[PDB]
């Protein structure tokens, strides 16, 4: 048994590309300026692109499997291209009369454009033509990374020049990208070892006196009075009621989730204690959970199920999960025994936050404006409460972190402290109509997928850096730290 | 069916397939003489009320099952009549 | 036999990690053969640890993968360990998995604390720990383990017999950040720093032991 | 268009690889579908009511109750855009947004529950501000025919919900290829049905109505299948009716109802026909083509076993109990009072039973702590309860034709009512309970009350009193246990005493003429309730005795009620039968619940008592039933919770239900032997 | 149709005259021929000719058609060929006149783009208006909303084509057509990819939507077919 994976170089990439497709593609020109540089922009777009995935979610989402197939295929066409337009051309201004715009939308948007699963990956890759191809062959500029001459050995000492290691601002991205990488890397090793291995003492009374310390049920027959007893957007605008109101059946539905899993988790503790101390014949699934029990990792029974019910997915046993668990209880609670409204809501609770957002678009409809506002009218924005310390429309968000950069002029972020608190961010919402902005995106895990992706946040705050190195630099407003 | 029959002990349509008269019409003539109906006449359906008499006080059942294994307990727990009215002598778990 | 214990659950991670021992029978009686017997029997039995280790150990690389690596190493470390040293699977368990005490740390090391504190892991998070006078530069400085050593339990980290997995159950539980580079440094410690080097494989001298009568497998990865 | 990777899926060689590119398309549409729709149509503000409907759609699916049969897919938008034609291919110039919000609104009244009503028009006037009401297009001839019926038939009462349902129903009926009355039992869904095609027949267009059960004949008899014995070919009900219904050239309009709850395997191979295909296709190789002189309707109550696929195939209408629930089902029972015993005892007895009803039953619940009601219940089952018992506690002086006073009929209710809302409590609760009628509620016994709690007394007939006593009665001489079979304890005549109450009444209307008994494994059930049976008169009177166990099945309880019943007393039959016969089960619970959590076994029992009769099984004729004249029910229960399993609660509204406690006096009942 | 041409002293010849596509029971589409397909003694002989005339006659009526969709105005056109013909007819006087009103920006400041912009405006209300709410028949139906729908994507393009000229990106962005006179061919361009139209009769057929995806996988089977691959889409259950 032979291992013959590949590295991770970009100069070792870099020259094997330039040993795949050499020779005859390279010498075969009847043109030396400027389709030379055209092969130079694409398989150097090739070898970035494919090295971006080292660092992890940050460059990509998922892994991708771009290969030969789309460059040598990205060949055909602006060949077939320049064939057929200097077919026409009887003379030659300065080498070539061509209008370097179709090449973007090919590229773009077809040979890479297969394996793109997700939605922001579009955008990122044309904003990667964009800063790479220039829109044009300048001949005299520096590369931001040197540029050729017209030599084939001399592609060779170009590529001997090249440092063996280099630093992610190459691909416009921040230096502190070594840790979270090194990070991953770190994790996926050791889980392995944890694979290669894959009990029945005091650990189990350790759980016996936790089933203990988690909070007691809400039987419906007191939630659905409470609910109904009190509610409303403002006290003043409407007395108490149920139903009606968007937030009290949000309430509904997250204390029936809550309820759901509160009454899953003490039935699997007492079961998996009352075989050993109790009796009843051993299952399967209770060895599994006695297994991880004693692990680091809470059993599947919480988390998944033969489709999917993702419920609160976090690392160790109780140091997070059960403590996030109960925090969402906790607010739960107060936010239904009190009755009260609070300030500083706290989003990552929720089960569905895009319910919540929702509904807060309809009270605006229902309150305000009503009738002059309908639901299809209404658009959504975000003010970002620049200060530290301190109703109306809109909502406070409490527990957003930023990745990167500051709140408001952001900036370089030092080389520690990676994941930043956000500000508040108060919502607003207005009806229709009645490029400095930059956009980004509110992931509820640091998965970073199409899921889990809320709503999006324009961020104006811009200086003198355009909102494309801000786009390629990835910055993004995440909900959870892990 | 071991349970029914515990319970009730008439079958659906096993002794009632044309045969329940003539078994009946076979026992009439113990019957004159054991319940004594001054020796004159007697009535039909009450010959089957004395039949079945007859054979749940002369129909005794012993069952015998492992302690071990996983099934015993679950069947215990499906047929209530079967560790019910069965009296429990339990045999001696082989003491010293 | 403890050695050989290692690589059988290296099947159980993933299919195709799979051999005999024949084909180990075959490498021990090797290893006798290749550098076993010079003179003064007592040190060619230390030359059996020695080479007999590192001899299976490059036989099994070949057919690992790169996030395989650091993992087997980790093992053959551990398996070596839990009938010598007697180490506790508990304690294994301890560095495998895991405020209202300290003020300044983060929350997300409120949750480390928390973690190391559930033998004198439960005995010096206090004031010793909470000194705040030094100990601050160290969680700033990279690098925390080479440099400026913990001299919480200083003599606990000179003996070495057991101050090893002392450290390492302190650097991953305070700094999960540097696990890795450290996890080279104890295996570099119990085991040589000849395992924890760069290994390529001449294809050329690869062809060497392949004889007629066995095939040469390749699993491959994209690109 | 390779797929990536299920259960006999496997990969492509690196050779085949390099050749192909990839296409990646993953996220469907619904807005662009949405407009080109109403484009389709013909309507003017496509790009702005495309908006409309999406976000309407949307929020309603989001923000609303979850209930089964909802539906808000691209059927019911397809749908509504094909009303939509007709409605703008009329001479109307008015703005379309008036016409859309009208009918979207009158579309999507129909399948929401009595709660989701506010909700959904509160959204609506969200999405159209600038319209503030329209009318509904009323139909002036049904609207003026309906009432003349519902006054030629005796026992009709025309409420507006009545008229509002049907009209809904008329709607849907209009509109799409079959429909589905979604609803509780005894709501009047067929009785909605018959008028309806009463209605459809007064002006001329007749109508026919079919009825057949699935799940009481096996489904490859429903459809035929090919003999497993002689390799020819037999034919199936549902497609012999639907031959004998679909021929052209006809006069009627044939209703082909379906009448049970549905489950997928039968019903699902209906898509074709439910679907714009309008096509059956049998395993035989044979395809009929439906005609608009056919529909299909199904008298189900609730889709419990239903996917998407079918529940959003056909229309749907839901009836609620409201049509006449609590206060206004007493009302109703009023009205029947004030009938024939007309004098003055409707009124008499509802100046008590008004405020002694609604300001009461709600103070028992939780008031005092009552936190033990073994059988957890819903207000209108211990209301029906209560209204079956005063019946029968009145029966006697109804029969002789004797006005009483009010203390009399105070006394009557509150002896009834202490009962059947005091049966489903323990010691402690009915202590409790007894000192809340202390507090507020009529007189009870008060002449000794010697710690003795107000269910131990009853009111005597002959005059005010409350006294108790149980006669004495030795053993036969014979020797037996089985000679030495019960005495007369008061634990059993109380509970004759309360049985033969109920068990008296002739089969009135919320009244199935059947009783339940809850107690304990070994708490006196078959002692009292034989001590009742040898009581019988097989002159007139027999009995039947059957048990349960967990693998009990139709077959099994289908070929009991046979064999006991042995004749079809529909077609004029059982002169032996002709006698009255009851049924007695000891455990309703035990046989095996459902991984799913519904216990097939009920089933029979319930369609047993609610209707009478079943689909027979003999493989020769399917769509037809045996009918049951008179028959009668008891059961008991063991004290349902934790290890023991508990009843459907849709059969919770037919059976007295009611406690039995421990005796408390076994000194007394081993001393005579 | 078979027409029977009686040959002297040979038993009449049965031709083929016109084509017709059937929907349901009566519903259809008739198109005639006027180059004929006779029948011969081989049968290789008589499908080869049908199948060649078939194209010639498609071609030449488009020929035609590309003229009389400017000449006539929308209704007649959009009511007098078949659908596919008029499909075509609308791609191409919407790409010729967004040309135009490009061109005249690029002189100088111009309400021309403009002006052609409201006229496929005005086009879309008198379409939706009539044709789309009373009608008679399926495959007269299912035409008139496979035009309005690309009719739709069409304004909803034009409204926000904020492009210079036509190198622009988002001009060259989209499925164009051109159909060629000094050399009589229609040409169906993606940003340089170029094919010519095919010419087979398919009636009236309910072609889908048009989402950005579904523009994304346009733009990559366009380019594999430029290089000479297949396209291999894969993804999760009904996506299209
Ligand atoms: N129409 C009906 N009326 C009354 N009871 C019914 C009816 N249909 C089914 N049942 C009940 O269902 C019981 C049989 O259960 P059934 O065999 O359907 O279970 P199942 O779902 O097939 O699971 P399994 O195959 O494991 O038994 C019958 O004995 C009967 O009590
Ligand atoms: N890119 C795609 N677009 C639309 N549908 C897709 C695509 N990929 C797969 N499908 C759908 O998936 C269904 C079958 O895929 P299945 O996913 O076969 O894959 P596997 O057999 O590998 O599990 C088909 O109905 C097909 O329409």
């Amino acid at each position: 048994k032979v291992t013959n994976e590949p590295p991770k170089g970009l100069k070792a990439g870099l020259y094997k590309t330039f040993t795949t497709i050499i020779t005859q593609e390279f010498i075969d020109k009847v043109d030396h300026s400027n389709w030379r540089s055209l092969i130079f922009t694409i398989c150097f777009l090739h070898s970035i692109v494919i090295e971006r995935k080292k660092f992890g979610p940050l460059g990509w989402c998922v892994p991708y499997e771009y290969n030969y197939s789309d460059l040598e295929a990205s060949l055909l066409y602006i060949e077939k291209y320049l064939t057929n337009l200097m077919s026409t051309p009887q003379p030659n201004s300065h080498n070539l009369p061509i209008s370097m715009n179709v090449v973007r939308y090919m590229i773009c948007e077809v040979q890479y454009g297969g394996r793109i699963t997700d939605d922001l990956d579009r955008e990122l890759f044309i904003t990667y033509g964009e800063t790479y191809l220039k829109d044009g062959i300048f001949g005299n500029d520096y590369f931001f990374p040197q540029n050729p001459s017209a030599e084939l050995i001399k592609y060779q000492e170009y590529i001997a020049k090249v440092p063996t290691v280099d630093n992610p601002e190459v691909f416009g991205l921040h230096s502190n990208a070594d840790l979270t990488f090194r990070l991953k890397e770190s994790k996926e090793m050791i889980n392995t070892v944890m694979e290669t291995r894959p009990r029945e003492e005091i650990v189990q009374d350790k759980a016996k006196d936790m089933l203990k310390n988690l909070p007691p049920d809400y039987n419906d027959v007191e939630v659905r009075e409470l609910v109904s007893k009190l509610g409303g957007p403002n006290p003043k605008t409407s007395t108490e009621r149920g139903m009606t109101v968007p937030l009290n059946i949000f309430l509904y539905q997250e204390v029936t989730r809550m309820q759901r899993v509160i009454g899953l988790v003490r039935k699997t503790l007492q079961d998996t204690i009352l075989a050993i101390d109790g009796q009843i014949i051993m299952t399967p699934e209770i060895l599994e959970a006695i297994n991880a029990i004693y692990d680091a990792k809470v059993p599947n029974s919480w988390l998944y199920d033969p489709s999917g019910a993702e419920i609160s997915w976090l690392l160790p046993n109780l140091g997070s999960w059960s403590t996030s668990l109960s925090d969402r209880n906790k607010q739960l609670n107060d936010w239904l025994r009190s009755g009260q409204r609070p300030i500083l809501f706290w989003l990552t609770g929720f089960f569905n936050p895009q319910g919540f957002l929702t509904g807060m678009k309809q009270e605006v409809t229902r309150n305000h404006k009503k009738e002059a506002w309908s639901l299809d009218d209404v658009v959504y924005s975000t003010t970002v409460k620049e200060r530290e310390k301190e109703p109306a429309e809109g909502v406070y968000i409490k527990g957003l972190y930023l990745e990167g950069c500051k709140w408001s002029k952001n900036g370089l972020d030092d080389s520690d402290p990676k994941k930043i608190f956000a500000d508040l961010p108060i919502l607003h919402v207005s009806a229709i109509n009645k490029s400095n902005t930059y956009l980004c995106p509110v992931y509820k895990y640091p998965k970073r997928t199409d899921k889990y992706l809320i709503f999006r946040v324009g961020l104006p705050c811009e200086g003198s850096n355009n909102p494309s190195h801000w786009k390629l630099r990835g910055v993004a407003l995440l909900c959870s730290t892990e | 069916y071991i349970n029914m029959v515990l319970s009730t002990g008439e079958i659906p349509n096993l002794l009632a397939k044309d045969e329940r008269e003539v078994w009946l019409g076979d026992i009439s003539q113990a019957y004159c003489k054991e319940k004594n109906l001054g020796n004159i006449d007697p009535p039909q359906s009450e010959l089957w009320t004395y039949f079945v008499d007859r054979v749940r006080d002369n129909f005794h059942i012993m069952l015998c099952f492992s302690p071990v294994g996983q099934k015993f307990r679950e069947r215990a727990r499906k047929f209530p009549a079967l560790f019910n009215e069965c009296t429990i002598d339990w045999f001696l778990p082989w003491p010293e | 036999s403890a050695i050989y214990f290692t690589m059988i659950e290296v099947s159980l991670v993933n299919w195709m990690y799979n051999s005999s021992l024949e084909q180990f029978l075959k490498l021990f009686i090797e290893s006798i053969d290749l550098s076993e017997k010079a003179q003064l029997p007592s040190n060619r039995v230390k030359n059996i640890i020695s080479f007999l280790t590192f001899h299976v150990y490059r036989y099994v690389n070949r057919g690992l993968f790169e996030k395989d690596k650091i993992t087997f190493i980790l093992m053959m470390a551990f398996k070596i360990l839990t009938t010598a040293g007697t180490i506790s699977s508990g304690d294994v368990s301890l560095f495998l998995k895991s405020q209202k005490q300290i003020s300044y740390l983060e929350d997300n090391q409120w949750l480390n604390i928390l973690a190391l504190s559930k033998p004198f892991f439960k005995e010096l998070p206090d004031l010793i720990s909470r000194s705040e006078n030094q100990w601050r530069n160290w969680i700033d400085k990279n690098d925390p383990e080479n440099f400026p050593i913990p001299d919480f339990a200083e003599s606990i980290n000179q003996e070495k017999e057991i101050g090893s997995f002392i450290s390492l159950c302190l650097v991953r539980s305070l700094r999960n950040d540097r696990t890795l580079i450290a996890t080279q440094n104890f295996i570099s410690n119990v085991l040589g720093k000849e395992f924890t080097d760069p290994i390529s494989y001449p294809i050329e001298g690869i062809w060497q032991e392949s004889s007629n009568m066995d095939p040469v497998l390749f699993l491959l990865s994209a690109g | 268009t390779m797929n990536p990777g299920y259960a006999g899926r496997q990969e492509l060689p690196e050779n085949l690889k390099v050749l192909f590119r990839g296409v990646s398309m993953m996220v469907p549409d619904r807005e662009i579908i949405i407009k080109v729709k109403l484009a389709s149509v013909g309507y003017l503000q496509i790009d702005l009511l495309a908006k409309k409907f999406n976000v309407l759609y949307r929020l309603c699916e989001e923000q609303l109750s979850k209930q089964r049969h909802y539906d808000f897919g691209l059927r019911n938008i397809l749908s509504v855009l094909r009303t939509a034609g007709n409605t703008k291919r009329q001479e109307i110039k008015s703005d379309e947004e008036m016409l859309l919000m009208r009918s979207l609104r009158d579309m999507n009244l129909s399948k929401l529950v009595a709660d989701d009503i506010p909700l959904f028009n509160g959204l609506l006037a969200d999405i159209f501000p600038k319209l503030k009401e329209v009318p509904k297009k009323l139909y002036p001839d049904v609207e003026k025919k309906i009432p003349e019926e519902i006054n030629a038939e005796s026992y009709l009462i025309n409420t507006p919900s009545f008229q509002l349902k049907i009209i809904q129903l008329y709607e849907t009926c209009l509109v799409r290829h079959g429909f589905m009355l979604v609803g509780p039992t005894g709501s009047g869904k067929s009785t909605i049905m018959k008028i309806l095609t009463e209605v459809l027949t007064k002006l001329g267009s007749p109508h026919k109505i079919v009825i057949m059960n699935p799940k009481a004949i096996t489904a490859e008899q429903m459809y035929g299948v090919k003999s497993e014995i002689s390799d020819d070919w037999i034919p199936g009900v549902f497609s012999t009716i639907w031959a004998k219904s679909n021929n052209r050239a006809l006069k009627h309009t044939t209703w082909i109802t379906c009448d049970g709850p549905v489950d997928a395997i039968w019903i699902e191979n209906l898509n074709t026909v439910l679907d714009d295909n309008k096509i059956l296709t049998l395993a035989n190789g044979e395809r009929i083509a439906m005609t608009e002189n056919c529909k299909v309707v199904f008298e189900v109550e609730n889709l419990n076993n239903a996917s998407p696929a079918t529940v959003s195939r056909c229309g749907q209408v839901y009836v609620s109990p409201t049509d006449l629930g609590y206060e206004a089902v007493i009302e109703g029972w009023i009205r029947n009072r004030k009938a024939s015993g007309r004098a003055e005892e409707s009124d008499k007895l509802g100046n008590i039973l008004r405020k002694y009803l609604i300001n009461m039953r709600f103070i028992e619940l939780q008031s005092k702590e009552c936190k033990e009601p073994m059988m957890d219940t819903s207000p209108v089952i211990s209301v029906i309860n209560i209204l079956n018992l005063l019946t029968g506690c009145l029966q006697y002086f109804v029969q002789t034709q004797r006005t009483l006073s009010e203390q009399e009929y105070e006394k009557f209710i509150v002896y009834s009512m202490a009962w059947a809302i005091g049966g489903i409590y323990e010691a402690q609760d009915r202590v409790r309970f007894h000192e809340l009628l202390l507090a507020k509620n009529a007189p009870i016994p008060q002449k000794g009350k010697e710690n003795e709690t107000v269910f131990d007394y009853y009111v005597s007939q002959d005059y005010l009193d409350w006294k108790i006593c149980s006669p004495e009665e030795w053993v036969p001489p014979q020797s037996l246990q089985f000679s030495q079979l019960l005495l007369p304890t008061l634990d059993s005549f109380r509970a004759e005493m309360l049985l033969n109450f109920i068990l008296t009444q002739p089969k009135s209307h919320t009244c199935s003429n059947s009783a339940l008994l809850i107690g304990g494994s070994g708490t006196a059930k078959t002692s009292s309730v034989l001590l009742y049976c040898n009581k019988f008169d097989p002159q007139k009177m027999l009995f039947k005795r059957t048990n349960f166990s967990s693998a009990t099945s139709p077959f099994m309880f289908q070929s009991t009620i046979e064999a006991e019943c042995d004749f079809k007393v529909g077609k004029e039959f059982a002169p032996p039968g002709n006698k009255m016969m009851t049924i007695f089960i000891d455990d309703m619970s035990m046989p095996f619940v459902n991984k799913w959590g519904d216990q097939i076994t009920l089933e029979l029992v319930r369609q047993l008592i609610e209707t009478g009769g079943f689909y027979m099984l003999d493989k020769t004729q399917r769509g037809n039933q045996r009918k049951m004249k008179n028959l009668q029910y008891i059961g008991a229960m063991n004290h349902p919770g934790g290890g023991r399993n508990d009843i459907p609660n849709r059969l919770k509204r037919q059976f007295f239900i009611f406690n039995m406690i421990l005796p408390l006096s076994i000194e007394g009942i081993y001393g005579p032997i | 149709t078979f027409e029977s041409a009686k040959d002297k002293k040979n038993p009449a010849l049965k031709q083929i005259t016109q084509i017709q596509q059937v929907i349901g029971r009566n519903e259809e589409n008739i198109s005639l021929t006027g180059y004929y397909v006779k029948c011969e003694g081989n049968i290789e002989d008589w499908l080869k000719k049908l199948e060649q005339n078939m194209q010639q006659t498609l071609k030449d009526i488009a020929s035609a058609a590309a003229q009389q969709v400017f000449q006539v105005g929308l209704k007649e056109f959009v009511s007098s060929q078949a659908s596919q013909i008029a499909l075509l007819g609308l791609q191409i006087l919407w790409t010729s006149k967004v040309n135009e009103g490009l061109e005249r920006l690029s002189r100088n400041e111009r309400n021309a783009m403009d002006i052609k912009r409201n006229e496929i405006k005005e086009h879309m209300n008198i379409l939706s208006s009539m044709c789309l709410e009373d009608l008679n028949g399926a495959v007269e139906r299912t035409k008139v909303e496979t035009l309005v729908t690309i009719q739709v994507h069409q304004k909803d393009i034009s409204m926000d084509l904020k492009c210079k000229d036509v190198n622009d990106f988002e001009w060259q962005k989209q499925t164009r057509i051109a159909w060629k006179t000094d050399i009589d061919e229609c040409i169906i361009s993606i940003t340089d990819w170029d094919s010519p139209y095919s010419y087979e009769f398919l009636g009236a057929k309910e072609r889908l939507c048009i989402t950005p995806l579904t523009d994304r996988c346009y733009i990559t089977l366009a380019q594999a077919m430029s290089m000479y691959y297949g396209g291999a889409p894969a993804g999760p259950a009904g996506t299209g």
